Formats: structure tokens, C-alpha cells, sequence
């Protein structure tokens, strides 16, 4: 084991609106985007994004 | 003094109450949620990886015949081809034609890579909830964990706090667990001795350097075809690396409550579901006597601006009279209301500010400096910010949600139907002793 060196993704632009976000990705290689709820249901989006 | 409240199961949140006996000045309380670690019973099946197909050197004793034995080597296959004569750099390895016997040799053992690149099978009974405490009583602070089963007292020095029951019994984790490089997956493995081809636990052992693995990975001998020497086989693919290209995304990342799942030991940590029922006994000597501590003469609340929000979106200025200085608690007698502040300093004449959080569109709670109650009053107008970056410190009620306006247009229609079927009912009794006195 040793330590490795890796990319770290544009930050993204959050836009808020009322019970939501919008959040503006630019990824020039496939970045991991992974989002869950804090409730009872974790309806859990994965997905790999690639451009903006 | 024995005290029962229910702290929300939020980590960072303070919780606060009032604490009154008889004869004794209010002592504030404060009960935080610092950490919070599910940990369930583990139980070892199995360490599974790659497997490394073993094929040893052919054996010919190639005038005459050989026999397969039986081996304890997994998945330990073996296959005896009639006539051969097989080829090396040097020609024909022996002088019968075709009464050459070569026998095919193929078991499975473990990837020198594997001490790094494994998973572990493990089967997780109930878990138990384990909380770190930040009690605050009086200008003391205690730090303590307690187990949450209702029963244990764990105490730092002599706070003596019993963590009741959690409401709600949740665990993020299925009865099969499988970790991989510490990702945690909720995978079905198959039994001790149940090894199917080409899944998940295709060879299983009960440790990496364990002399009893047990494999099955379809190994079927070929029968050689070519003249050199060879030993033709086929296998299913690595069960392990099947599994790796189809697991899905971890618990990690698929947890309920915002559960942060991590390894070594299995636990569950900053979990926030449910109530907790604290029973604290607090110390004889932090309360003080009432006659200590300073006396309001007259209190009253004016509230300069609501939001109901999850930060501290509220202020509060409340004009005392004194008649001694000194430290008074501070404490909202309401659901819908906490503040920030716990204790203040109270100078003959003057007036605090004192920050508070909502969920209810109405000031509509008391507060009480060291005792006097006073009541508030005011507009919360809702937030102009959506999305905020902290949780919200109250719980969202049903008579605290609903507006006083709208209470009053409700109550307006409904006594409004009821006034009007009252009235029928007298005209009712009415009419009917006038027909009664008519005949």
C-alpha cells in the first residue's frame, strides 16, 4: 500500500430552487456523480459524466 | 434529580430543557449527539479472491497405465487419456507406440495478490447503537458514551445518564455482508461448502494462508490433441471478478439516514433516525437555591423579525428588572421554539438579545429568564433562501405549521356550518313544540 495521486473535479454550480438543486458539471474525462437522501428512502443516483 | 426528556437522534443538534425543582433556581440542560456508531455482531464464513488454476507437470508413465487418485487440493481434477505419445525438444518421450498413459492434473489455489485484493463473507446479527453525549448542566460540561438498550448506565463522573430505547430499529446492513478493500456490499454469498461456478464464493477458505480451501471453478480436462506435451483445459470465469464488474454501488453510498459505513470494526456511524429517552441524574450541588440566584420583577418580549428556517433565523429582546445581578437560564417552553443561548447576564435594568430557530410561521411560544414566564408574539415570514447547508434543529408540527390567518378563515367556515346547523336544530325545537301546542 502507498499513496496515489488523483484528480480532483471542477467544483460544481449549485443553483437552488424551492426543493431541489441544479448543479452545473463540467467533467472533461467520466467524473462519478453519487447522490442519496438523509430520510428513510436513499433513492441513490450513480451515474459517470463526461462533458458539461 | 431524576429527568426524562427524548433527544432527537441528530448528530450536532443541541437539545435543551429546563430543569425545575421545588425551591431551587432552574438549571439549564443540554444534550448534544457528538458521534453515534451502529455496530452489529459479526460472524466469519469465508475469505474468497482469484483463484490460481495449478496445473502441474504431466505425468507419463507411458508403457502401461495410471490410476487418478483423490486429493484434498480444491477442486482437484483429474483425467487419465488412453494413448498419447507425446513430443518434446528432443523427440519421443518413450518407446510404446500406443500404450502411453498421460495423466492431466489441474486443482486451484490462492493469487499471490490475493492478501491485498480479497473479500470477506461475514453474517451481522442485531446491531447496537452507541452514542457520544455532550451533557451540559449548569457551567459544566461532561463528555460520555452510553450504549442505547435502556438498561446500561454509562457515566463519566457522576452524571449517571441511562440512553433508553431507540424508537425506530434500523439497521443498514442485510444478514450477508461482503467487504472488499473496506467498500461494504449487501451480497447473498453462498453457504460454507455451497461453491457454485462462476459466482461469488466459486473457493472459499476460512483464512488466506488456511491449508483447507475449498473450490468449485468447473475445471474439464481436454483430451491432449497436438503431439508436444500438453494439458488442454477450460474453466469458468473468476467468480470474484464476476462479482467485482456487477456489485453495484456500495453501502457506502446507498445507505438510509445519511449513514456513514465503515470498517475495522463494521459499523454504522452518524446515523440519525428516531428518539433517544435520556434519563439523567443530575448532581445535588449543581442546583443551587433559589434564594442564590437573581429575581425578575417584570419581563416582556417584543420579537423583532422571524423566519422559520433551519439555522437561527429569529431574534428576541425581552426588557427585565432585576433586583440583583447575576447568571439566569434561559429556556423556550415550546417545540417549535429553541434558542441559541443557554445562560445571561442580567444587570438590574436592561434587555438581551436572544436568537432563536422555527419551524412554525408564528412567535407564538414563552420564554422564561430564570422563571417569569413571558409570552411572544409576532409574523414568522417564510425564508427567501431554498436550499440551506444544516439540518433543521425542530421537528415540523400540525397546530405550529398551520398560521393563525389560516386558522381563523378555517374557524370561520367550520363554526360558520356548525353556527348554521344550531340554529336549524333550535328552529327545529321550535317548530316542533308549536305544532306540539297547536293539536
Amino acid at each position: 500500500p502507498t499513496v496515489c495521486r488523483v484528480p480532483l473535479a471542477h467544483t460544481p454550480t449549485v443553483t437552488k430552487w424551492f426543493k431541489g438543486i441544479t448543479l452545473h458539471l463540467t467533467a472533461t474525462r467520466p467524473t462519478l456523480l453519487t447522490t442519496r437522501k438523509l430520510g428513510l428512502r436513499a433513492d441513490a443516483t450513480a451515474e459517470w459524466i463526461t462533458g458539461t | 434529580f431524576e429527568h426524562a426528556t427524548t433527544v432527537p437522534n441528530v448528530p450536532g443538534i443541541p437539545y435543551k430543557a429546563l430543569v425545575e425543582r421545588a425551591g431551587y433556581a432552574p438549571l439549564n440542560l443540554e444534550i448534544t449527539v457528538v458521534s453515534s456508531e451502529l455496530t452489529p455482531s459479526t460472524n466469519k464464513e469465508y475469505v474468497t479472491c482469484k483463484f490460481h488454476t495449478v496445473i502441474p507437470s504431466p505425468q507419463v508413465k507411458c508403457c502401461g497405465s495410471l490410476e487418478c487418485k483423490a486429493s484434498s487440493k480444491a477442486d482437484y481434477t483429474c483425467r487419465v487419456f488412453g494413448g498419447v505419445y507425446p513430443f518434446m525438444w528432443g523427440g519421443a518421450q518413450c518407446f510404446c507406440d500406443s500404450e502411453n498413459t498421460q495423466l492431466s492434473e489441474a486443482y486451484v489455489e490462492f493469487a499471490p495478490d490475493c492478501t491485498i485484493d480479497h473479500a470477506v463473507a461475514l453474517k451481522v446479527h442485531t446491531a447496537a447503537l452507541k452514542v457520544g453525549l455532550r451533557i451540559v448542566y449548569g457551567n459544566t460540561t461532561a463528555h460520555l458514551d452510553t450504549f442505547v438498550n435502556g438498561v446500561t448506565p454509562g457515566s463519566s463522573r457522576d452524571l449517571k445518564v441511562i440512553a433508553g430505547p431507540i424508537s425506530a430499529a434500523f439497521s443498514p446492513f442485510d444478514h450477508k455482508v461482503v467487504i472488499r478493500k473496506g467498500l461494504v456490499y449487501n451480497y447473498d454469498f453462498p453457504e460454507y461448502g455451497a461453491m457454485k461456478p462462476g459466482a461469488f464464493g466459486d473457493i472459499q477458505a476460512s483464512s488466506l494462508y488456511a491449508t483447507d480451501i475449498v473450490a468449485r471453478t468447473d475445471i474439464r480436462l481436454l483430451k491432449p490433441s497436438v503431439k508436444n506435451i500438453h494439458v488442454p483445459y477450460t474453466q469458468a470465469v473468476s467468480g470474484y471478478e464476476m462479482w467485482k464488474n456487477n456489485s453495484g454501488r456500495p453501502l457506502q453510498e446507498t445507505a438510509p439516514f445519511g449513514c456513514k459505513i465503515e470498517v475495522e470494526p463494521l459499523r454504522a456511524s452518524n446515523c440519525a433516525y428516531g428518539h433517544i429517552p435520556i434519563s439523567i441524574d443530575i448532581p445535588d450541588a449543581a442546583f443551587v437555591r433559589s434564594s442564590e440566584s437573581p429575581t425578575i420583577l417584570e419581563v416582556s418580549c417584543t420579537v423583532a423579525d422571524c423566519i422559520y428556517s433551519a439555522d437561527f433565523g429569529g431574534s428576541l429582546t425581552l426588557q427585565y428588572k432585576a433586583d440583583r445581578e447575576g447568571h439566569c437560564p434561559v429556556h423556550s417552553h415550546s417545540t417549535t421554539a429553541v434558542l441559541k443561548e443557554a445562560t445571561t447576564h442580567v444587570t438590574a435594568t436592561g434587555s438581551i438579545t436572544l436568537h432563536f430557530s422555527t419551524s412554525s410561521p408564528q412567535a407564538n411560544f414563552i420564554v422564561s429568564l430564570c422563571g417569569k414566564k413571558t409570552t411572544c408574539n409576532a409574523e414568522c415570514k417564510p425564508p427567501a433562501d431554498h436550499i440551506i447547508g444544516e439540518p433543521h434543529k425542530v421537528d415540523q408540527e400540525f397546530q405550529a405549521a398551520v398560521s393563525k390567518t389560516s386558522w381563523n378563515w378555517l374557524l370561520a367556515l367550520f363554526g360558520g356550518a356548525s353556527s348554521l346547523i344550531v340554529v336549524g336544530l333550535i328552529v327545529l325545537v321550535c317548530s316542533s313544540m308549536l305544532i306540539n301546542t297547536r293539536r
